[PDB]
């Protein structure tokens, strides 16, 4: 059960953190690029 | 032939003779399901037929009503309700007889009873069920099996039932369950089965548990079960305690001290692993409730009212009793340690960690004494417990209590990484990495960096368990040295952060570790490709020497791999070899991002050729593994205008990456892919939109996709809108459809399963309009022209935006985009647009919240969006 908490590191190689860091980088590049002409 | 015969051939070791049975059975199930089901149940009830023919007959009925697939499960139920009552009652009838008349240890009728029930309960069409099930187990003349298999049926019912359904029959169901748990009950089987039933029923106990008399009657019976000589009953009972603790915390006042405390604490001491687990698990669980409460309370007091649910701090009150046991449990290691195994030792360690994070700094005084006594203890099972326990209390308490301890603990820690006991060196690595992760100021001591960096270098070539925790030990060190140089004071990735001095050896030593023969053990290899890409992020701008060589090093490995995969062999050659490759399609992402615009050209041309050449022979051959797309979506962020060389190969290959509707996890990439393209060509992508139209919104049919999937579908129309296209005006009337259905959708957020996504299809359409309004209007617009030409819907655009703030739930993500819109939407024009904002009350309730950080920088949207709103009156 709580085996993923037994010596919990920070090695983001699992399914989730692989796609989110990039999917959050894009939204970043969005609110950056998109809102470059906004203001 | 005869049905019994066919059913008996479904278990033959003969492949073909088995194929023939499962075929004749799907035949009679198509020509007429009712008669087939009736005949099957008729074989189930008759105790004459062999044990085989009955289990097969029961397996068929079961598979015709339910499934491990939600959608398919929802249809098999509609097919049942579709059948007339004559055939149904008959099937239901034969299912009941079978109860008790079986000998096949597990009952097949049980899964059938529940299967049919889950279909006839919501619409109240099995009135006999509940009473018959309760009476079947309350009757003193009921045999062992009769009382057992009946309770197991209720269990399945409680599991697969729609939570908002078994409310009406909670009393009668809870009655049958409790009666089976009573200490009086002779059969431990009936007891066990009865207890497992209660666990599943705790969902809808809620009115029942709200009556002191009943609540107590339950707890009383649940506690005595933990005293039953049968181990199974004990565990099943303690599990209930754990669930009653998380759910019904309010009513643990009158039970904790007077009973619970002793039971749980004693369970921890029991040298019967399975029992000890539930005990340790029970208190580690409470550390997640009182945390969630202390975090729920530190917001109720910040909003001006008492918390809905109030804590009691049992974890704190039991701390002095838990620690001595949890630490002693850390003495019971498992010599042959497979990190896929779970035990009291590991559980105890996990618990102490939670106790430290829950009790903040109340834990330090109780753990230190244990560490001193054993950190240099002659033993190995004790000496490991000291190092382990120390790393478990590093998070929670403030640095005004740890840093001193960690400092004088550092020297002792470095040396222990060479201790005879491999286990000690294993825990050592985790602890050290655990230190630099949460205490960079102590891990980056001028007189320890070199000695420490010397210890990790030697660890890379050690045993996986000890070496894997080295790769991460390095990661946290790089993560720390990146914020010990950027403290700062400068903006950019510093030219020279600490590690940059010894950095050259590290990166040239991680290439060996990742290419070790024993790479599959303990995920060392994987952790090696990982620590690399992470060590790069936390690099310096004078660490450019190695980043070059390392990049070409990775490439040389990458190119080589993407050539054996054009002609793949067996499974020891498919996902087998693409393993190393997959890890490369993530290291390249972290090097192509952090490198010069120069080098990322020759690379982006040879790297791309590899991703696509491999694409011309991996699709469709198990792939696309959705990794090359990830890589591509980073080349675009590098090139911009230099994505012109390719594109065409991407035209069909990206076209198929957007067409896949089965793999609802894959299309995810190819979409955000197109998004980065709008930031590439930026002026020539329009014709590449018709695809997403009736090929992604066509994925909305049928609805067997996923709850998460929805936003990205439309959220990538906004970024496409940056290219003159006058066809975005023809999906505006479809974007006004989705955000309009999420409102109609009565997603009852009763449980935290519906809410975690509920407010997500909203943040979607927001980004859409933002992009629409923008692309269709430059700084100065000679002809605007269609901004106000969305007026009538701007009602909902600002009313559902108000409805976004209307509910007591909406992530700051939705809040962010909700703010951005109002602003530039008023830039379209302000024609009673302020009198339309002043129109709805909860509009500023959101804007204000927006101005109220968190989040950081999301808040700036709602803080500026008030300027244009304050430009007319």
């Amino acid at each position: 059960p709580r085996l993923s908490q037994y010596k919990s590191k920070y090695s983001s190689l699992e399914q989730s953190e692989r796609r989110r860091r990039l999917l959050e980088l894009q939204k970043s590049k969005r609110l950056d690029y998109v809102n470059h002409a906004r203001r | 032939m005869e049905l019994i015969t066919i059913l008996e051939k479904t278990v033959s070791p003969d492949r073909l003779e088995l194929e023939a049975a499962q075929k004749f059975l799907e035949r009679a199930a198509v020509e007429n399901l009712p008669t087939f089901l009736v005949e099957l149940s008729r074989v189930l009830a008759n105790p004459g037929n062999s044990q085989v023919a009955r289990v097969a007959a029961g397996l068929q009925i079961k598979n015709s009503l339910t499934s491990k697939d939600p959608d398919i499960k929802a249809q098999y139920q509609q097919r049942w309700l579709a059948i007339d009552a004559n055939a149904r009652r008959e099937v239901k009838n034969y299912v009941l007889q079978t109860l008790g008349t079986e000998t096949y240890r597990p009952s097949s009728a049980s899964q059938c009873v529940a299967g049919i029930a889950c279909a006839e309960i919501p619409v109240n069409q099995w009135p006999e069920l509940i009473p018959q099930l309760v009476a079947n187990v309350t009757n003193p003349n009921s045999t062992e099996h009769m009382k057992e298999s009946t309770l197991e049926a209720i269990g399945y019912i409680c599991q697969d039932i729609d939570p908002e359904q078994l409310q009406d029959k909670s009393n009668e169901i809870l009655t049958a369950i409790i009666q089976g748990m009573r200490k009086e009950e002779p059969s431990n089987n009936v007891k066990l089965a009865a207890t497992n039933a209660l666990l599943n029923s705790l969902e809808f106990t809620k009115a029942n548990f709200d009556k002191e008399s009943e609540r107590h009657f339950i707890m009383q019976v649940v506690c005595e079960a933990t005293q039953c000589p049968d181990t199974r009953v004990r565990v099943a009972a303690l599990q209930n305690l754990v669930k009653i603790m998380s759910l019904y915390y309010q009513y643990m006042e009158t039970y904790m001290g007077p009973a619970l405390f002793a039971i749980t604490i004693e369970a921890m001491k029991s040298d019967i692993d399975e029992v000890a687990l539930q005990g340790i698990e029970f208190w580690s669980n409470v550390c997640d409730e009182e945390m969630d409460l202390a975090i729920e309370a530190s917001e109720a007091a910040e909003q001006g009212r008492p918390p809905e649910h109030t804590s009691k701090f049992y974890a704190k009150g039991a701390l002095q009793y838990l620690v001595p046991i949890l630490t002693q449990t850390l003495t019971k290691q498992d010599e042959n340690d497979d990190d896929d195994d779970w035990n009291p030792c590991k559980a105890a360690g996990v618990c102490l960690m939670l106790l430290a994070t829950c009790c903040e700094d109340d834990i330090v005084p109780h753990v230190l004494p244990f560490i001193k006594e054993h950190i240099k203890n002659p033993d190995w099972r004790y000496r490991d417990a000291a190092v382990m326990a120390f790393g478990c209390i590093l998070e929670g308490p403030e640095p005004s209590q740890l840093k001193p301890l960690v400092i004088q603990a550092m020297p002792t820690l470095i040396e222990l990484m060479k201790d005879p006991s491999v286990v000690v060196r294993d825990t050592a690595a985790w602890t050290v990495g655990r230190i630099c992760e949460l205490l960079p100021e102590a891990a980056i001591n001028d007189v320890y960096l070199a000695p420490l960096l010397q210890c990790l270098i030697e660890g890379l070539s050690a045993e996986p368990r000890v070496a894997s925790n080295v790769c991460w030990a390095f990661s946290s060190l790089a993560e720390a040295a990146y914020e010990a140089a950027d403290v700062a004071d400068d903006q950019e990735e510093p030219a020279t952060y600490c590690l940059s001095s010894s950095f050259e050896l590290i990166v040239q030593k991680l290439l060996e570790t990742t290419d070790r023969p024993d790479g599959h053990q303990n995920n060392l290899r994987s952790s090696a490709y990982e620590s690399l890409m992470e060590i790069v992020k936390n690099s310096a701008k004078d660490c450019y020497p190695a980043v070059q060589k390392t990049t070409l090093v990775i490439m040389e490995r990458l190119q080589q791999v993407l050539q054996m995969e054009s002609h793949i062999q067996s499974t020891s050659d498919r996902i087998q070899f693409n393993d190393l490759q997959s890890l490369l399609c993530a290291t390249l992402q972290n090097v192509l991002r952090k490198v010069q615009h120069q080098d990322a050209l020759q690379i982006s041309d040879v790297v791309m050729a590899s991703l696509l050449r491999m694409f011309q022979s991996t699709a469709g051959s198990g792939g696309v593994q959705e990794d090359a797309l990830m890589a591509v979506s980073t080349l675009v962020e590098v090139l911009g205008g230099e994505f012109l060389k390719y594109m065409e190969a991407f035209k069909p290959f990206l076209g198929i990456g957007l067409k896949n509707y089965a793999e609802y996890q894959v299309c995810l990439a190819a979409v955000g892919l197109v998004g980065d393209l709008c930031r590439a060509l930026q002026s020539n992508i329009i014709p590449f939109c018709d695809e997403v139209m009736q090929l992604l919104l066509e994925n909305l049919g049928n609805e067997n996709v996923h709850r998460s999937v929805k936003p990205q579908i439309l959220s990538v129309f906004g970024d496409i809108a940056l290219a003159i296209g006058g066809e975005f005006k023809k999906y505006l009337e479809v974007v006004l459809n989705t955000l309009q259905q999420a409102s109609q959708a009565q997603v009852d957020k009763s449980d935290y399963d519906m809410v975690d996504y509920l407010n997500e299809l909203r943040e979607s359409c927001l980004e859409a309009y933002t992009g629409i309004v923008q692309g269709l209007k430059g700084d100065q617009e000679n002809v605007h022209p269609d901004v106000m030409l969305v007026q009538p819907r701007v009602e909902f655009i600002l009313s559902f935006i108000d409805h976004i703030a209307g509910d007591e739930d909406h992530t700051d993500g939705v809040v962010a985009c909700a703010a951005g819109l109002i602003g530039d939407l008023c830039t379209a024009f302000g024609k009673d647009v302020l009198k339309l904002v002043e129109a709805r009350p909860m509009i500023h309730e959101l804007l204000t919240e927006g101005r109220r950080s968190k989040t950081n920088k999301a808040k700036t949207l709602a803080t500026w969006a008030t300027k244009e709103l304050r430009k007319l009156k």
